[PDB]
RNA sequence: AUUUUUUUUU
RNA sequence: AAAAAAAA
């Protein structure tokens, strides 16, 4: 799973990122909840080459297999939110499987100046699937679930948990204004 | 080996490119088609689909696609899907049901204020939409006669 | 134009030989569908105007059956009168919520109309 | 597409369908029988030519596009009443 | 089975039961308490309504041509009326 | 009412007729040569092949199944199962055991039409049926 | 490190 | 040259 570095380098939701310029690159952590009572499943992915992190998302629900009757609510914390390409075919998955909620949260926008992202977005809010801004609800889901707290730290969480919710409410408006 | 099969309707380049150019004019520079979507073609894995253009009717849908390489060459294909349930669905049928949901028609209270002689505000210049149903439209329209970039038809694009 | 002035009164005796199951000729019935769609195009003050006329009609109606079963207040008689009133109800929700056919279109009800009535009138008394 | 025809006795305006190419005894043989009257005592005519009494039909063969359930044409039967104008 | 509407004018339009049982208003007037009689359709109104009837009760069953009804505006206002008083 | 459908509606009167049906694609190759590509064509599928039905427009292409995601076709064994204007149909014929050219019609797809979920359908016939005319409250 | 413009401060 | 904010 992650790291405590790694999560508050790769989860930034800032518009700044300092005099250091390391890349941030996207990521999808997904859970898993059925209503049956197993227990929730967690994962991550990256955007390997060519497979984006959403479309292996949809490979690796797809390979694992998964009863179709039973409704299963999925929950993907994306770090860039999905492109153009990836809000078409996730949009063509979530209408092919009945049985899945699809809860997508992102901590910042993919190119939200560009008229096929907003498109794609707007696609993906009206086929069933929310997308939302990540919130500080989420992103401490998100910090105390897919991060080991054993290891030692510096900045202590809940000032980072605090400084990501604060830079999540101009992203959160210009979201709530994308939509039209 | 596995095949799936599928009504396409073989169209030239100049219908196709007219249909694009309608319906992205009124999805963006008109308001009448701000409601549908539209998926490029860099956004399928299909190695044949050029375009695909959503029309979300209610819960349900219908999907127009516009394909690459095909012989004698391109063509167009009309779907109407409900969730994981799609049916082929011919040029005249696709019109009307895309005139169930969003281009304007005549009000309730139209065919009483023509009686009078009352103006009636809204009319249906979506002809197209209504291929035989009662006498009442046949006289209304042959009363009243009712846009300079035409409207996105299914059945002019798929003529021929 | 020319809606329930001199128009109402004029199908008023058509109606209430509609009802009882009073012999009409079919031209009158024409006549009244006629009449009905005129009063219901022209001011459209129909499902209002219509609808109190006849349900006051229907009431009206209500009252003189209480009345003229009051008078047979033996369990038998009463027995017998139901029955045939209740032919006469069966008859006049056949025929009656015909001619309406435009209450619909503007917005049939006689019959529901009729159907409380007589639900108030009888049901709720006896 | 079977021809549509209407027959124009004086008022009467009688309405209904009948062959490309079917018989003019075919025509009136339980068609006219509505009007309660058999094939004897009973021509049917067209237009000018009259059509003569029946059986021919070659002349009565009207094409289907010139006699369509939109504008059904006329035949007669025997003087016709014109229709009223506004 | 043929019904016979009566037109204000006296013209009778002797037309198929099936085919005049397209309009609700005819088949909620003839049966209860044949021919039917009207008071406001004139002939050359009752003649396109009988028309559209014919027209309807063939071509709906077609669903690749359906030829345009030739209605004339003057007087298709007044014609209007009449499918408001059938339809 | 899906049964009944077909016997009187006029799109599978016309479509259900034994229309002749001719492969439309590499005409300007050699008739051996191109008849040859056919073959080989349907020998694996991994191509498409579309007939043009002889006079209009309306074409049957057949895409390999793995072109739109993963998610019975045959290949005189020409059917082809789909769910047309609502009703499910199966479209047959043979072409393939002639050079290039052959027959193609209709059946009903009875077992389809059984298996086929109903609020989907019955939903896409409210849909059908029903008329946006004078339908918008004024 | 997804870009452009605008505003304030040093 | 650097920091903070808003909009597309
Ligand atoms: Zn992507
Ligand atoms: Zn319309």
């Amino acid at each position: 799973l992650l790291t405590a570095e790694t999560f508050r380098l790769q989860f930034n939701n800032k518009r700044r990122l300092r005099r250091p310029y390391y890349p941030r690159k996207a990521l999808l952590c997904y859970q898993l909840t059925p209503q049956n009572g197993s227990t929730p499943t967690r994962g991550y992915f990256e955007n390997k080459k060519k497979c984006h992190a959403e479309i292996c998302f949809i490979n690796e629900i797809k390979s694992m297999g998964l009863d179709e009757t039973q409704c299963y609510q999925v929950t993907c914390y994306l770090t860039w939110s999905p492109c153009s390409s990836c809000a078409w075919e996730l949009v063509d998955f979530i209408q092919a499987h009945d049985h899945l909620n699809l809860r997508i949260f992102a901590s910042r926008l993919y190119y939200h100046w560009c008229k096929p992202q907003q498109d794609g977005l707007r696609l993906l809010c009206g086929s069933q699937v929310p997308v939302e801004v990540m919130g500080f609800p989420e992103f401490a889901d998100c910090w105390e679930n897919f991060v080991d707290h054993e290891k030692p730290l510096s900045f202590n969480p809940y000032k980072m948990l605090e400084e990501l919710d604060k830079n999540s409410r101009a992203i959160k408006r210009r979201l709530d204004r994308i939509k039209s | 080996n596995r095949w799936q099969v599928m009504i396409v309707w073989q169209v030239d380049r100049m219908r196709i490119n007219t249909w694009k150019r309608l319906v992205k004019h009124h999805m963006y520079i008109s308001r009448k088609a701000k409601d549908w979507f539209y998926r490029h073609h860099y956004e399928s894995t299909h190695p044949k689909i050029s375009s695909e253009v959503h029309i979300p009717l209610g819960d349900a849908k219908l999907v127009i696609t516009t394909y690459w390489g095909l012989h004698t060459g391109q063509g167009v294909s009309i779907e109407w899907r409900k969730k994981r349930y799609s049916t082929q669905v011919d040029p005249d049928l696709a019109d009307q049901l895309i005139h169930l949901h969003y281009f304007d028609c005549f009000s309730e209270s139209a065919i009483r204020n023509t009686i009078l002689g009352r103006i009636v505000s809204p009319r249906c210049e979506y002809q197209a939409g209504h291929n035989v149903g009662s006498l009442q439209y046949l006289a209304l329209a042959a009363l009243i006669k009712p846009i300079k970039p035409p409207l996105p038809s299914v059945r002019k694009l798929t003529e021929d | 134009s020319l809606q329930f002035e001199d128009k109402w009164d004029f199908m008023r005796p058509i109606v209430l030989k509609l009802l009882r199951q009073e012999s009409v000729t079919k031209q009158q019935w024409f006549d009244l569908f006629s009449d009905v769609h005129a009063v219901c195009l022209w001011d459209d003050k129909g499902p209002a105007k219509i609808h109190q006329a006849l349900k006051e009609d229907i009431l009206e109606f209500i009252k003189q059956a209480q009345a003229r079963v009051l008078s047979h207040q033996d369990d038998t008689a009463l027995l017998k009168a139901y029955i045939v009133e209740w032919r006469k109800f069966f008859t006049q929700c056949d025929i009656l919520p015909k001619p309406f056919c435009q209450l619909e279109i503007t917005l049939s009800i006689v019959r529901k109309l009729m159907l409380d009535t007589w639900n108030e009138s009888i049901f709720s008394n006896i | 597409m079977d021809v549509f025809l209407m027959i124009r006795r004086h008022k009467t305006t009688i309405f209904t369908d009948a062959k490309e190419s079917s018989t003019v005894f075919e025509l009136k043989r339980i068609v006219e029988g509505i009007l309660k009257r058999p094939p004897d005592e009973q021509r049917l005519y067209k237009d000018d030519q009259l059509l003569d009494d029946g059986k021919t039909l070659g002349e009565c063969g009207f094409t289907s596009q010139t006699a369509r359930p939109q504008a059904p044409a006329t035949v007669g039967l025997a003087c016709i009443e014109p229709f009223s104008s506004p | 089975m043929y019904v016979k509407l009566i037109s204000s004018d006296g013209h009778e339009f002797i037309v198929k039961r099936e085919h005049a049982l397209t309009s609700g208003t005819i088949k909620a007037m003839l049966s209860g308490p044949n021919e039917v009689n009207f008071r406001e359709i004139p002939s050359h109104v009752l003649s396109k309504v009988c028309m559209y009837f014919t027209y309807k009760v063939r071509y709906t069953n077609s669903s690749t041509e359906i030829p345009e009804f030739p209605i004339a505006p003057e007087i298709a206002l007044e014609l209007l009326m009449a499918a408001n008083f059938l339809d | 009412d899906q049964r009944s459908k077909f016997e009187n509606e006029e799109f599978f009167r016309k479509l259900s007729r034994e229309c002749e049906i001719k492969y439309t694609g590499f005409r300007d190759r050699p008739h051996e040569e191109r008849q040859a590509r056919f073959q080989n064509a349907c020998r694996d599928g991994r191509s498409e092949i579309a007939f043009v039905a002889t006079g209009t427009n309306l074409s049957l292409q057949f895409f390999p199944a793995s072109w739109q995601g993963e998610q019975y076709v045959d290949l005189v064994y020409l059917k082809a199962p789909m769910i047309l204007n609502g009703v499910c149909v199966i479209w047959k014929g043979w072409i393939d055991l002639q050079r290039l050219d052959g027959m193609g019609c209709l059946e009903f797809d009875e077992e389809r039409a059984q298996q086929e979920d109903a609020l989907a359908q019955q939903a896409f016939e409210e849909a059908r049926r029903r008329t946006r005319e004078f339908e918008d409250r004024d």
